């Protein structure tokens, strides 16, 4: 049916859609902003620093993510509010 | 509390709204609505006395954004003038605030329907003059007194009395100062001096300029006034500077309609004379009731009975002969709109031609915009509420002003030509003002006399002037001597414009016509002259100020189509949500004849429920540009072929400045007819001759039309240039992102000889190894869309975060781009063969089964990898980490020297960013349905067996109930895999929710991923009856399984199983003994900090057949050399993962230094401070040559042998992971030097080398120094060793391998202690911007710290 027409072409409703849901992971990592902060051990000279850069690089890297996919959604709720503007 | 609220949203409609938009229009309504509420009771209210009029109300309107639906003109006629709060506009009478436009027709609906008592809609006096309103108000004494009858102030004060409160400001005792009488209208004040009826006032005007600006005539303001001073108030300011008040009286231009509520007068069809083609469809000659539908003051359109009027445009219909509507109209009729409104002889000769003028400019003929004859086939005269913008350029300055219709049309007294773009609007504007010269609605033009439009391109160099104007304006209706036409510019010196267009292509004028636009010393007559932006630099030298039509306002397409498609109007909606997101593209409507295009598309073609109309747009452009030059076809494909190889140089230089050299070697040359709707010649600085297109975009379409052009020819030339200018798109970014519209563009023409071309080279863009340093793309061309700098920087987080990802993302919108060629171009069948080989190994989502490709050729679902599903469930998720510990407790020394402050954000800053993307996701998704996957079109309901994927891998955000329409699509989709794998991340109770899907298919299971979560009772019995399961993972649970998790040991037919788990584990002897199914154990994965082992002693941790991974693990103290005795037992097991003190002493010499099967046995987390147990351990672990991801153990004191081990992994030719770990001897590290890596491990990657002590003496030295053509290291990891180093190593690394390069891979920087100061971060952004990895290079030295910084002041 579709020989004429580019039916499949994402109408970047859509696109915010697949922006939101097929994102890489989901929220393995944005949940630690809640997690870490609410309202013995064996901390070693060694066994202190695990690592925990990747921890923060990861974080960052998904922070990124976050920001663009928010200013994708900024440009996105906006539409909502001005088409009731028109 | 009634009136103090106010709704301005109508739920008639909301479900439309909710259908198109995609959300119900309730939450957000309701949160705008309150919002409105509260800032109109904020801003102030009452009755704007001074800007009353709608000539200031529009005169406020040149901050008006241009991305709106009501047009200023409409807004303006209601009353609701620019407040200046975000588009608030607010009834002047009674401070009714409309926050914004919206549906109910023009704003008076609306204003009628919230607030029907803001007094406008009266009618008594309240001060509401025309927006082309002129303050000399017409003589109408009419009293008793004369001109001359008293002489005392106090004489006429008395007649102030009754002054409206519309006019407070202007107090009368300065009035009567002036010698003005208040009359007893609104405020038509016949002055004292001879008359002098002028009068519209407002607070802040001086009286005695405006008397002295109007009349130089009056003896009172002689009296009390100088000449001098009358001459000095004279050029106060710029408007009818040769027009008394006499000719105002007899003018030949007079009023139609009453202005006093300016909507009755902005349609056409307003008053019956402006209705001669709509009104006299019956001859006159015919017996029957010619004016049967012409004296009721109703237009009629063309249609039988469909008759409508001019009162409110009523829907009074069903007459058929002129009789009354008392038959099916009686009342309630639908969208009522009529009952609104009645419910509550040198000059002769000059005359002659004038009124001549008026009747040919009321002609429908002229009147009508020039839309095709398709969009122009019912009366076009509802877009004629349609302007412009102007401009206005200083005689020399750079400095330009933003003029209003009003403004420009007081100001018309010297020559100021319009430029702009091809037919951009010049046409339109000249024809609009001829027109209200001759309308009465403007009363502006009650001066104007001759106003005269011509097109100056069908002259020749030769003719007259009144051949001319009988030729073009006037057919047969001139007869009269041109002996006193040339007389009547003398006896009526400056009231004639001149409209003159299609100037461009003149140089030497006609001689009638040469001593009017010449020399401005005499005639001083208003000049209009029409100039392209290419021929400007003929006149620039001539002007003192020059008019510019500038881009047409977004609201007033908006306001065509609304007009147009008033019966599809969903589709209107559609296509302004279409432009809402695409902010891009609000600009690309550069011309009427771009909305004239889209029209004629929408209608003919049938492309209005079209998902991009920016494509349709351009298309219809290229069909209109085809239709019109058609007879010089020839030329016109050589001017395009031309212009859009022009196109393909600068776009794909990211260039769109372009000169005579640039347009000369593209082939385009500088004197072509009809090449201007294709180039501009811009005047760059002053003299500098600069190429621009009729739009920025058009210029890019131009590029597409060029590309399909070149690649659908026959010339192997042709050919060849085309595919040059192809091959400069070698990153899938540029396809996807910048070049992604660019090639829609391309594929819109249904190319059959190009399809194939273009689809081999996007699908060749993606190989095993790409250029991905290509999609570092020129900032300028990205410019043109700032939506691709948006999904840019998605992209990139995408490709940082997780690279097939990111890649399944490029992968799916480039095979929707080459299935959106094959499809349009039909060439599917040839397709195939590339479609195919890009489809092997793919890795896309679940949606990509939706595609006609799998319907029409079902087969293709067998090569692609996996074709995954996601559902975004939501759920508290009552979680317990132990990030904080050890990481959020101790260590909080924050010492800095507040010069570098940037580089510490504090958790609370961090936490308030995370909480604002919260906001705006939950804003989004809030008010977003439970989006379910769309498997609603065809395929799936299929009888005969199509195909069965691979891999179904599902993996639900946190969800742990299937709905009763989830769980149904889920069962159904499951059954298409031969492989479903399971990954079920904070899912602690989906499993029996999904328990009913998986039954039917429990065999077909190949993995099932847990992590960081807690089974049941009720839901285990499924995982241990998974009969053909190869795989079963549990990992990340924190919590041993003493007695909630009932039985995981016994499977059917299991291949293997993981029971991951941190904290206190024992793994190795929980889930008691009985273990019947350990049979054919081929991938586990359990981190284990043992505290027991002894219960697998003698059981399957020797019985492996084909085992591949082995994630496990020794932390503390139990009995580690036993277990690891028993457990480095191996026969092919490859991947044995560990992280930490894994082997022993003696305990690691059975068969690893003796055997190669090995894949990913991993020491990354390697860390114990003995040193003779680690130097009589170290003998042993020998070489290996299977493996592919060893990384080096801990040890203090073990380098001794650890030299010799290192030595022996020379013998390990298939690595790819390394790290190195903890060489103190500091005489050893020249040995891995080329011991493993460089000397040798040809396909080594990654070299991680994390919180090394002894890197200080050359250490990174070996690895930035000594490189020598290793170029496979993807990823050099080199965290740095604050205890262990010093410093400047650093920066010797910096420059020394940086600039060396050597390496075409490389990863980036490292953190946790070092920060510099601001001047130089951005001598590191310069650095980043340096090498071609600019666009990718994420530099990270942000520490999200939960400790607020301290100065060390």
């Amino acid at each position: 049916m579709a020989q004429v027409i580019n039916t499949n072409s994402l109408s970047l409703l859509t696109q915010n859609n697949l922006n939101k849901s097929q994102s890489a992971l989901g929220t393995a990592i944005e949940r630690l902003s809640s997690g870490l902060r609410i309202n013995s051990a064996r901390s070693r000279i060694e066994d202190s620093d695990y690592a925990t850069e990747v921890s923060n690089m990861s974080r960052a890297q998904i922070l990124q993510q976050a920001g663009t996919s928010v200013l994708a959604q900024a440009n996105q709720v906006p539409q909502n509010v001005l088409s009731l503007l028109r | 509390s009634s009136e103090d609220r106010i709704s301005e949203i109508d739920y008639e409609f909301l479900p439309e709204l909710s259908a198109l938009l995609g959300v119900d229009a309730f939450q957000v309504a309701k949160s705008q609505e309150e919002e409105e509420h509260k800032e109109r009771m904020k801003m102030k209210k009452g009755f704007n006395s001074q800007m009353r009029s709608e000539a200031k109300r529009l005169k406020t309107f040149e901050t008006y954004d241009t991305f709106r639906s009501w047009t200023p003109q409409e807004m303006a006629a209601a009353g609701f003038y620019h407040t200046g709060v975000r588009l608030g506009v607010q009834c002047f009478c009674c401070s009714l605030i409309l926050f914004g436009n919206s549906l109910r027709k023009l704003p008076i609906e609306r204003h009628k329907k919230l607030r029907p008592e803001c007094e406008f809609l009266q009618g008594k006096d309240v001060g509401n003059i025309g927006k082309y309103d002129i303050r000399v108000k017409r003589p109408e004494k009419m009293l008793r007194g004369g001109k001359a009858r008293y002489h005392e102030e106090e004489a006429r004060l008395e007649s102030f009395e009754d002054w409206p409160f519309y006019a407070h400001g202007t107090s009368p005792r300065v009035l009567s100062a002036a010698g003005f009488v208040f009359t007893g209208k609104r405020d038509t004040v016949q002055c004292f001096s001879c008359g002098g009826s002028l009068g519209n006032w407002e607070e802040g005007d001086d009286p005695w300029k405006e008397h002295a600006k109007w009349f130089p005539k009056c003896e009172f303001l002689q009296s009390k006034k100088s000449s001098e001073e009358i001459a000095q108030y004279i050029q106060s300011y710029e408007g009818f500077v040769h027009v008394t008040g006499e000719h105002f009286v007899k003018s030949w231009v007079r009023r139609e309609l009453p202005m006093v509520s300016a909507y009755c007068n902005d349609s056409v069809f307003a008053n019956e004379e402006l209705r001669m083609d709509m009104f006299k469809d019956w001859p006159q000659e015919s017996p029957v009731g010619v004016e049967a539908l012409v004296r009721a003051g109703f237009f009629y359109t063309g249609k039988k009975d469909i008759v409508r009027c001019f009162s409110c445009g009523g829907c009074l219909e069903k007459w058929a002969e002129g009789d009354d509507p008392m038959e099916d109209h009686i009342k309630f009729f639908p969208e009522c709109v009529f009952l609104q409104t009645l419910k509550s002889q040198w000059f002769q000769e000059a005359r002659s031609l004038s009124e001549q003028l008026r009747d040919n400019y009321t002609k429908a003929t002229f009147r009508h915009m020039n839309l095709p004859e398709v969009c122009s086939s019912l009366g076009t005269d509802h877009l004629l509420s349609c302007d412009v913008s102007i401009i206005s350029k200083h005689i020399s300055q750079p400095v330009q002003e933003a003029l209003t219709i009003p403004e420009v049309f007081s100001n018309l007294n010297s020559v100021m030509c319009v430029e702009g773009e091809t037919g951009s609007g010049k046409t339109t504007f000249l024809k609009r003002i001829a027109f209200l010269w001759a309308s009465g609605c403007c009363p502006l033009l009650y001066r104007f006399q001759l106003v005269f439009y011509l097109s100056l391109s069908s002259i020749t160099p030769d003719q007259g002037l009144a051949n001319i104007i009988c030729a073009q304006l006037l057919g047969a209706g001139g007869c009269i001597s041109e002996v006193c036409l040339s007389s009547s510019i003398q006896q009526l010196q400056h009231q004639v414009l001149f409209l003159l267009d299609d100037y461009s292509g003149l140089a030497s004028l006609p001689q009638a016509l040469h001593t009017l636009i010449t020399k401005n010393y005499l005639s001083r007559t208003c000049l209009l002259i029409a100039v392209h932006t290419n021929r400007v630099r003929d006149i620039r030298l001539y002007l003192g100020t020059s008019l510019e039509i500038q881009e047409f306002p977004f609201y007033n397409t908006v306001s065509v189509l609304r007009k147009f498609f008033s019966h599809d109007i969903i589709c209107v909606e559609k296509l302004i949500i279409y432009f809402i997101d695409n902010k891009d593209l609000q600009g690309v409507y550069k011309t009427p004849l771009f909305v004239a295009a889209v029209c004629t598309d929408w209608i003919q073609n049938a492309s209005a429920q079209d998902k991009f109309q920016d494509v349709t747009l351009f298309q219809s452009y290229m069909q209109y540009l085809s239709l019109k030059y058609k007879a010089t076809a020839e030329p016109l494909q050589a001017t395009v072929s031309s212009c859009g190889q022009l196109a393909l140089t600068g776009l794909f230089s990211s260039c769109f400045e372009f000169n005579s050299d640039d347009l000369a070697e593209a082939g385009v040359d500088e004197d072509e007819k009809l090449t201007t709707l294709l180039m501009s010649k811009f005047t760059a600085q002053r003299l500098r001759p600069v190429y621009r297109f009729l739009g920025p975009l058009f210029q890019e379409f131009l590029a597409a039309v060029r590309l399909t052009e070149l690649l659908s020819s026959d010339r192997q030339e042709d050919q060849d240039l085309g595919l040059y200018y192809l091959r400069q798109i070698d990153s899938p970014l540029k396809a996807i992102n910048s070049f992604n519209i660019f090639l829609y563009y391309v594929s819109s023409h249904s190319s059959s000889k190009a399809a194939p071309t273009v689809v081999s080279h996007l699908l060749q863009l993606v190989d095993e190894k790409e250029s991905l340093e290509n999609m570092s793309e020129n900032e300028d061309y990205m410019k043109l869309h700032p939506q691709t700098f948006l999904w840019f920087q998605f992209v990139r987080g995408l490709w940082l975060v997780s690279p097939e990802s990111s890649s399944s993302f490029v992968s799916e919108h480039l095979l929707r781009l080459a299935l959106i060629f094959a499809y349009e171009s039909n060439t599917v069948a040839e397709c195939s063969p590339f479609i195919l080989q890009f489809l092997r190994g793919k890795t896309l989502a679940l949606r990509v089964l939706n595609l006609q490709y799998f319907r029409d050729h079902p087969e293709s679902l067998l090569l692609l990898r996996s074709l995954k599903v996601s559902i975004n469930g939501n759920k508290m998720s009552s979680y317990v980490d132990y990030s904080f510990k050890t990481y959020f407790e101790n260590l909080q020394p924050p010492a800095i020297d507040e010069e570098y402050t940037s580089a510490f954000e504090h958790i609370s800053e961090w936490r308030r960013n995370f909480a604002q993307d919260e906001e705006i996701i939950k804003n989004y998704e809030n008010i977003r349905p439970r989006a379910l996957p769309d498997i609603s079109e065809g395929y799936w309901k299929l009888s005969p067996k199509p195909c069965k994927i691979p891999k179904l891998e599902v993996q639900v955000n946190n969800t742990d109930a299937a709905d009763q329409a989830l769980l149904q699509v889920l069962m159904e989709v499951f059954s298409a895999s031969q492989s479903i794998e399971f990954r079920l991340f904070n899912s602690s109770g989906f499993l029996e929710s999904i328990c009913p899907a998986l039954e039917l298919s429990k065999a077909s299971v190949t993995k099932c991923s847990m992590s960081r979560l807690e089974l049941s009772r009720a839901e285990q019995e499924l995982l241990l009856t998974l009969p053909a399961l190869q795989s079963l993972e549990v990992s990340e649970t924190n919590q041993l399984p003493e007695q909630l998790f009932h039985n995981l040991h016994k499977f059917l037919g299991l291949k293997e199983l993981c029971v991951r788990l941190d904290g206190k584990p024992n793994v190795l002897s929980v889930l008691p003994r009985e273990f019947p199914n350990l049979l054919h154990m081929e991938k586990l994965s359990i981190q284990t900090s043992t505290e027991s082992d002894l219960s697998k002693l003698v059981k399957f941790i020797q019985n492996f057949p084909n085992l591949h991974v082995f994630h496990l693990k020794c932390d503390f103290l139990s009995n580690c050399e036993s277990l690891m005795a028993v457990l480095a037992s191996c026969k092919k097991l490859r991947e044995i993962e560990f992280s930490g003190r894994c082997f022993e002493a003696m305990t690691f010499v059975n068969i690893l230094p003796n055997f190669v099967s090995l894949k990913i046995l991993n020491l990354k987390d390697q860390q114990f401070p003995d040193k003779e147990t680690s130097e009589k351990f170290a003998q042993a672990l020998g070489s290996l040559r299977n493996l592919e991801e060893l990384l080096v153990p801990t040890g203090d004191g073990i380098h001794q042998v650890a030299k010799l081990i290192v030595r022996q992994c020379l013998q390990l030719p298939c690595l790819r992971v390394l790290t190195f770990h903890d060489i103190l001897d500091d005489d050893s590290v020249i040995e891995i030097a080329r011991a493993a890596t460089s000397g040798g491990f040809q396909k080594l990657e990654n070299l991680d080398i994390s919180m090394n002590h002894k890197i200080t003496e050359e250490g990174y030295r070996n690895f930035f120094q000594a490189l020598d053509n290793l170029p496979n290291l993807q990823e050099l990891n080199i965290c740095r060793n604050i205890p262990g180093r010093i410093q400047v190593q650093a920066t010797t690394v910096k420059a020394l391998g940086q600039c060396v390069s050597r390496l075409p891979s490389l990863i980036r920087l490292h953190m946790l202690s070092w920060l510099l100061d601001e001047e130089d971060m951005k001598v590191i952004n310069d650095v980043k911007e340096r090498h071609p990895q600019s666009k990718r290079l994420i530099i990270f030295w942000k520490l999200i710290v939960p400790f607020s910084p301290v100065i060390l002041e």
